[PDB]
């Protein structure tokens, strides 16, 4: 029922059911200003059943400093009126509609409402309803650098999975009597004291395999027990743990009774004090509005700012709250008042729209309840912020100009940017520039890149596509998608198809980076991210980086000559599963799908492209002899895919697969069962097949099983397209060709090596077709493509590994789980694409302000999945002495032009008081102290670049417009020591 | 004393420590537990990201203090 074409990425956060309860829940959303249609965006990719805008409200100027669907043109046209079109554009299966009536018996239809732009007292009135009819609430609003979002989903919210984390599961080694579960080889379970687990496979105590959750009590690691187990058994073998998980009721307080005593979720330890003092201004917020007939304090205003100060005051006292109130930073919510960020509606908006899914879906564990937040150390410090630079000019800006000012409005409009991918985060990236105004000044400019086509699963979070630009480039629509945003960008913008890397240093080079501001990346990759990290900090430039991972996100700041770059630490590496395992001992599902993409690799790929690099690379035999892990293979894919097992109809084909179902699902049992016996010991008596090992049974082929003809009619269908035939699906045929196969006998050999010649291969080789009789003649490789469900390419996987699951009595896996491990799939949505977008736009604002301290950034971490934000300030670059100076181990590089070796050394010695007494580029040594003083009286006139050509025996690349050497020099007190880098500026 | 670590995905953590004890000793404790390397420990308090080198006393670590141990992401 759901489409998983376009949901695919975001299934793999939420899962079907909790789409399904998506997709009968409509949702209400109060306020289209930037924060409200944040939130009805993200809504609408996500695929709930029905959004309702209201915002009867014109549209002002000011409204698009954040709020990116509405133009000039809009201006005193009701938002929600002029954002629906644009609105229902996202998500054809969802529905969007305006309202200009707002009934309290009305809000019956929606399973929970946003609000936004309200006031306290008018929320009070929906809560106090909502609350008492089973409808979920959320109020969110962005006031400056300030935000604040309250949920309040009834007081017997039952969530049914509070941190969306898969169940743990483990192999189990022993269970004694007591109830203490030992687990296997040293194997952690990852569970906590409270935690739920079922079990299966047990031996000695069947009892225990029924399926009765059993509360867990951590003792170690590797251990923790389950409570007397005596009834059922004298001592626990083998087994496998599985994780039940519990359900949780959350019982919210209304926003009324609440008010006096708020629970909150700090999203920064660092800022513990604030989110008491935050409670108190909003509602003064909302009261100076009341009084000032619903107007804000005006930007930086000192009166406003006063009234406001009181009225915080009465309402402390109103409310009891015994706290000293921070009148300073109480007063710079009132001068931010009517700051609206782009950056803050979409960190609060992607955060929001992804508690309205918990209130529709009941998975993660929600806000509860006041989430109050800040990112103050935004604010500009080189420019003069007062109620004469942030005053309103009459522009889209003026939301943002009443935060930064008009002095700052120029520099953002003047940045050089380089955005590195198009996609979630880059779609956000580009959305958010346009509203800041990035690069539409003179010297402004932005450069986006992304070798990658728009798809049809990319629509789900890419929100700048739109179906019909599926098989467009990425970079281009983007670019174009903009241009309507904000007009002001139009030829401001340059896209590119390049894949970043080594090979694209022609485009990007020297002089493409010199003119750059800042580089930002939103890549899909760790290799990607440690290549563009190495160029800024060789072109020493900032760079603003973040990642995501279904709800979870972050984002670090990489601040030349500051702090360290993305580089300078670890991260866990990516799983790889040993040789054995995936070979011949294989115990979960997952090693029969890697099993299984290597065989579709190893039939529909490798052998293909060989016998095309026989018919095209005039020496390939040679050099493949040379090369080649596996001369023999490459030699018998030829022989085998050109003449003795080539197919001359699709009859043919069907005995192939036939022929492949015994020689991987049967006759390679039979070899290992004959090196292994299934009653086989080790050296200490224990049977070989235990633990990690599971005893393997051979298939016989049954026409009348799913899996075995699903695996015959995708091999088949593979074959066929290999050589070109045309592939049928009618049972009849495949019935016909079948019965009547006759297997040839099979025998398990001895003296085969099952890890836990010069002759044969060159006759073999002069028995191939010589390429001169085949002029022309190509065949036609699989390339794995996991998203297109008619190439049989997920068939295949998902048929050939569940018959691997069968020979090792393991538990198959439908397509939907096979695609995703098989395509490698990063499980991704909307909501933390908004999210990582708005705080890496906040860290933005520093690095045009040229902050020098490092207290003022912040990485950020979050999981919008259990309510968790937190931050950090960056480190700082590890720090060198060098006779007394301060060296960055990082960012410092000694800056010549081309002079001569002479130069060179005379320059080190007296302007940095180091001795030279090697030089060094690359692999090659181009000048030592040590050398004849023949060498020397020859290459100490040279230019550098003459040393470096003659002693590489090579011309510089024509070019090259940079040098870099490395010296090891002694310091003013003849000591050896380690100095920065050289780059000779040619 | 007890201190207690959160990690990103949700778990907590509970460290048996004194304020003199060095981050490298609160990070040996964490791979005893979790298996992770120290070097790919990201531990914040108040604020600040927690250095090899320094002690808990030089972050204002004290009793029932909370840690969060979180991750870099790669999905963009
Ligand atoms: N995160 S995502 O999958 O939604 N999209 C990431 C986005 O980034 C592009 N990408 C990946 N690797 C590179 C390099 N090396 N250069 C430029 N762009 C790159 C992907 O195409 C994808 O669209
Ligand atoms: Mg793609
Ligand atoms: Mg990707």
């Amino acid at each position: 029922t759901i489409d998983e074409g376009l949901y695919s990425r975001q299934l793999y956060v939420l899962g079907h059911e909790a789409m399904k309860q998506m997709s009968q829940s409509n949702v209400l959303i109060i306020g289209c200003k930037g924060l409200g249609v944040e939130i009805a965006k993200n809504v609408c990719l996500a695929g709930v059943k029905s959004v309702t805008l209201y915002d009867p409200q014109p549209t002002r100027i000011e409204d698009l400093s954040s709020q990116y669907f509405l133009t000039e043109d809009d201006i005193g046209v009701p938002r929600a009126k002029v954002t629906v079109s644009k609105l229902a554009e996202l998500n054809q299966y969802v529905p969007v509609s305006v309202v200009d009536e707002l009934s309290t018996e009305y809000l019956k239809n929606f399973k929970c409402v946003v609000v936004t732009e309200t006031s306290l007292t008018k929320q009070l009135e929906i809560n106090d309803f909502t609350h008492k009819n089973h409808i979920a609430y959320i109020a969110a609003d962005s006031r400056g650098l300030f935000g604040s979002i309250f949920c309040d989903f009834g007081e017997n919210f039952i969530c049914t999975d509070t941190d969306g984390n898969e169940p743990l599961t483990g192999m189990i080694a022993s269970i004694t009597d007591d109830g203490v579960v030992t687990m296997l080889e040293e194997t952690r379970h990852g569970l906590e004291n409270g935690d739920f687990v079922k079990f299966t496979e047990v031996k000695g105590m069947p009892g225990l395999n029924d399926g009765t959750p059993r509360k867990v009590e951590v003792k170690g690691p590797y251990t923790f027990s389950i409570g007397s187990v005596k009834d059922l058994g004298s001592a626990g073998y083998n087994g496998v743990f599985t994780q039940v998980k519990v359900p949780t009721k959350i019982s919210f307080k209304s926003l009324r009774e609440s008010l006096k005593d708020p629970e909150y979720v700090y999203p920064d330890f660092g800022k513990m004090m604030r989110p008491p003092q935050y409670h108190i201004a909003f509602q003064a917020l909302s009261a100076f509005a009341d009084a000032h007939e619903g107007s804000l304090p005006r930007p930086r205003n000192d009166i406003d700012a006063a009234e406001f100060f009181e009225f915080c005051k009465k309402i402390a006292s109103t409310l009891q709250f015994d706290v000293e109130l921070d009148e300073k930073l109480i007063k710079e919510i009132s001068y931010q008042a009517r700051g609206d960020l782009v950056a803050m509606s979409a960190f609060l908006g992607g955060a929001v729209a992804q508690e309205v899914l918990k209130a529709t879906t009941s998975k993660f564990y929600p806000l509860k309840q006041y989430f109050y937040f800040d990112s103050l150390e935004s604010l500009p410090s080189s420019v003069t912020i007062s109620e004469e630079t942030c005053k309103p000019r009459g522009c889209r800006y003026d939301g943002q100009i009443a935060v930064f000012g008009s002095e700052f409005q120029e520099k953002i409009a003047s940045l050089s940017t380089f955005l590195v991918g198009a996609g979630a985060i880059g779609c956000e990236m580009l959305k958010n520039w346009a509203m800041m105004g990035v690069a539409t000044g003179e010297s402004g400019h932005i450069s986006v890149t992304d070798m990658d086509s728009i798809e049809k699963s990319n629509l789900n979070r890419q929100f700048l596509f739109r179906p019909r630009d599926v098989g467009k480039l990425k970079s281009e629509c983007a670019s174009t998608a903009v241009s309507i945003m904000n007009p002001s960008l139009t030829g401001k913008i340059t896209s590119y198809q390049e894949r970043v890397g080594p090979e694209s240093e022609g485009i990007f080079g020297d002089e493409f980076f010199e003119k750059l501001s800042l580089v930002t990346n939103a890549l899909d990759n760790v290799e990607a991210r440690m290549y563009v990290d190495r160029r800024c900090v060789f072109f020493e430039k900032p760079l603003l980086e973040s990642g995501t991972l279904g709800t979870k996100g972050n984002t670090q700041v990489v601040v030349p000559h500051l702090t360290e770059s993305y580089g300078s630490s670890q991260d866990p590496p990516e799983k790889s599963f040993p040789i054995c395992t995936l070979k011949n001992f294989p115990n979960r599902i997952e090693h029969t799908i890697a099993w299984a993409r290597d065989l579709f690799e190893g039939l529909f790929k490798q052998p293909i492209d060989n016998v095309n690099m026989y018919l095209s690379s005039p020496n390939f035999l040679e050099t493949s002899l040379k090369t080649s892990s596996n001369p023999r293979e490459v030699l018998e894919n030829i022989r085998d895919y050109l003449v003795t097992e080539k197919p001359l109809s699709f009859e043919e084909c069907i005995m192939w697969a036939r022929l492949q179902f015994d020689k991987f699902f049967n006759n390679n049992i039979q070899q290992l069962l004959f090196n292994f016996p299934k009653d086989s010991v080790t050296s200490t008596g224990q049977p070989f097949w235990s633990g990690p090992k599971r005893a393997p049974t051979p298939l016989s082929f049954d026409i009348h099983n799913r899996e075995h003809f699903d695996f015959i009619v995708a091999a088949a269908s593979l074959y066929a397209f290999n050589y070109g035939l045309k592939s049928e699906t009618d049972p009849a045929i495949y019935e016909r060709v079948l019965a009547g196969y006759n297997p040839p006998p099979f025998a398990p050999k001895s003296g085969i090596k099952i890890q836990v010649d010069k002759q044969e291969l060159k006759s073999i080789a002069d028995s191939l077709p010589p390429p001169s009789s085949l002029v022309g003649f190509r065949l036609t490789p699989a390339e794995f493509e996991k998203d297109d469900d008619s190439n049989h390419h997920i068939d295949f996987i998902t048929a050939a590994s569940n018959l691997r699951a069968m020979n090792y009595d393991i538990t198959p896996a439908d397509r939907f789980k096979t695609k995703f491990v098989a395509g490698k799939i990063v499980p991704a949505m909307c909501t933390s694409t908004a999210v990582v977008s708005g705080l890496v736009c906040l860290e933005l604002v520093k690095l045009v302000d040229g902050k020098k301290k490092i207290e003022e950034y912040k990485n950020g971490f979050f999981n919008l999945a259990i309510g968790l934000f937190t931050f950090s300030d960056p480190i700082a670059s590890p720090k060198m002495k060098v006779n007394g100076k301060e060296i960055d181990k990082i960012w410092d590089r000694y800056n010549l032009p081309d002079c001569t070796l002479q130069e060179l050394i005379d320059y080190f010695q007296k302007e940095e008081g180091l001795e030279v007494t090697m030089l060094s580029s690359g692999v090659s040594l181009l000048y030592a102290n040590f050398q004849p003083p023949k060498k020397l009286a020859e290459r100490l006139p040279l230019k550098i670049s003459e040393l470096v050509e003659q002693i590489t025996k090579k011309k510089l690349e024509p070019f090259r417009k940079h040098l870099v050497l490395e010296i090891c020099c002694d310091d003013a007190n003849g000591e050896d020591v380690e100095v920065p880098f050289i780059c000779i500026k040619l | 004393m007890q201190i207690f670590v959160k990690t990103l995905t949700g778990k907590t953590i509970t460290l048996e420590v004194e304020s003199s004890d060095t981050i490298d000793n609160v990070k040996s404790k964490i791979q005893d537990k979790e298996g992770i390397p120290p070097d790919q420990q990201r531990l914040i308090f108040a604020g600040k990201q927690l250095e090899d080198g320094r002690t808990l006393s030089d972050y204002n670590i004290q009793k029932e203090s909370t840690l969060h141990l979180v991750l870099r992401l790669c999905g963009g």
